[PDB]
């Protein structure tokens, strides 16, 4: 078939465009080569078929709150992004992304993907993240809140140590072909 | 066909593999975090986890910053090489980019922003009796500021022009390559590259070369844009109607401010 559209919201700063242009670009974080464009293209083989995604990354940000919509018609699968050691983008996740999105596209599949697993397992992030009085999210209540929300599953990935990231976008096809 | 990869191993527990590379050639379409997994896993089989790192950077190492003990891979996509002259079976050159500036960091502003192309040559030809072979030569190549920005303008505006003439029509590609060429919200948009390069016309001869290049893929991108956006109004829903106006007026906006520069 053809271009399967993938739809990419989350909170500025958790590392969407990132791991969008590693994973497509088949680069490390450090090693990627900047561009002023949007989005991206990237086949992958499942099955010994391959298959092709349209990866649309979004502004988060309030200012996009009346354009990013524009984008949700036509979408196969969303991918709803927090990052792990950000307990703000995952909170948003519940009062923001899944409200936003299901409210354009009610029957849409969608996933959600926890990122920078990396350094959810870092003494001294967690630490950190203490004396702020937070502490990062556990696969465990991600899983909870992907059941509780309706997402068709939970994935997590680093950007960083390649971790997870092939699946993720894996389980966006397998979303989308049903 | 095949995915080929720049394997490289360093400290002593590789014993005679240690500085040593290789060009891996892995089947069909193999991503970095397959091969990457791939790698670490077997050696962790056979190191011992904790002694085992993969180098997330194509850089060449530096033995001096990293811990004695452990067991480094360096894992590098690469294509085939072919010098542009030639661009208009047996495989023996393949290449890998690296962003850098002079400034001493991987990325930077657009008129930072150099590219470095590292050509390896194997010892053998593939296809090849094993799959894997070793590098006999390393040489390294670079693209000055204005020239990164004439390979990302001529890729995007190739990418654009299929997306666009394809059949049968695909709108999911046509529409995603489009919005983030005429109305990118995350990346800046190509208006700054025009900006940066364009604005002034260069005393130094050598430079005029590049700058009239660039010049020119403009002319070919903004003309591919207004294909895509025309092309785009027949593919759409009833409910992008309102997603088609704004690209349209994306397009309007960024054609006339680039107009003044691609005449010079």
């Amino acid at each position: 078939m053809q271009t399967i559209k993938c739809v990419v919201v989350g909170d500025g700063a958790v590392g969407k465009n990132c791991l969008l242009i590693s994973y497509t670009t088949n680069k490390f974080p450090s090693e990627y080569v900047p561009t002023v464009f949007d989005n991206y293209a990237v086949t992958v083989m499942i099955g010994g078929e391959p298959y092709t995604l349209g990866l649309f990354d979004t502004a988060g940000q309030e200012d996009y709150d009346r354009l990013r919509p524009l984008s949700y018609p036509q979408t196969d699968v969303f991918l709803v992004c927090f990052s792990v050691v950000s307990p703000s983008s995952f909170e948003n996740v519940k009062e923001k992304w899944v409200p936003e999105i299901t409210h354009h596209c009610p029957k849409t599949p969608f996933l959600l993907v926890g990122t920078q697993i990396d350094l959810r397992d870092d003494p001294s992030t967690i630490e950190k993240l203490a004396k702020n009085k937070q502490k990062p999210i556990t696969p465990e209540t991600a899983e909870k809140l992907a059941r509780d929300l309706k997402a068709v599953k939970y994935v997590e990935c680093s950007a960083l140590t390649q971790k997870g990231l092939k699946n993720v976008f894996d389980e966006a096809i397998l979303a989308a072909l049903e | 066909f095949g995915t080929y990869f720049r394997v490289g191993f360093y400290g002593s527990r590789f014993g005679d593999l240690d500085e040593q590379e290789f060009v891996y050639k892995e089947p069909a379409i193999t991503k970095l975090p397959e091969i990457s997994h791939r790698l670490e896993g077997f050696y962790g089989q056979c190191f011992g986890a904790e002694f085992v790192e993969v180098i997330k950077d194509s850089t060449p190492v530096d033995k001096t910053k990293l811990d004695p003990n452990k067991a480094y891979i360096q894992i590098t996509f690469v294509e085939p090489y072919f010098d542009e002259y030639e661009m208009k079976f047996n495989l023996r050159r393949f290449m890998y980019t690296t962003p850098f500036t002079l400034e001493g960091r991987p990325r930077g502003e657009l008129h930072e922003q150099h590219r470095r192309n590292t050509v390896l040559t194997t010892m053998h030809a593939f296809p090849y009796i094993k799959t894997r072979i070793r590098v006999s030569q390393k040489e390294e190549f670079v693209l000055t500021p204005i020239e990164v920005a004439i390979e990302d303008m001529k890729k995007k505006t190739l990418q654009l022009a299929v997306a666009t003439h394809q059949e049968p029509p695909d709108a999911k590609m046509l529409q995603m390559v489009l919005q983030g060429s005429v109305g990118a919200t995350v990346n800046q948009g190509p208006l700054e590259v025009a900006q940066v390069f364009l604005a002034e016309i260069p005393a130094d001869p050598k430079l005029y070369r590049h700058h009239n290049k660039l010049r020119l893929c403009f002319k070919e991108f903004i003309m591919r844009c207004g294909e895509a956006v025309e092309k785009n109004r027949r593919l759409i829903t009833a409910e992008q109607r309102e997603y088609q106006q704004e690209l349209k007026k994306n397009y309007n906006k960024l054609r006339d401010s680039l107009r003044p520069m691609i005449e010079r």
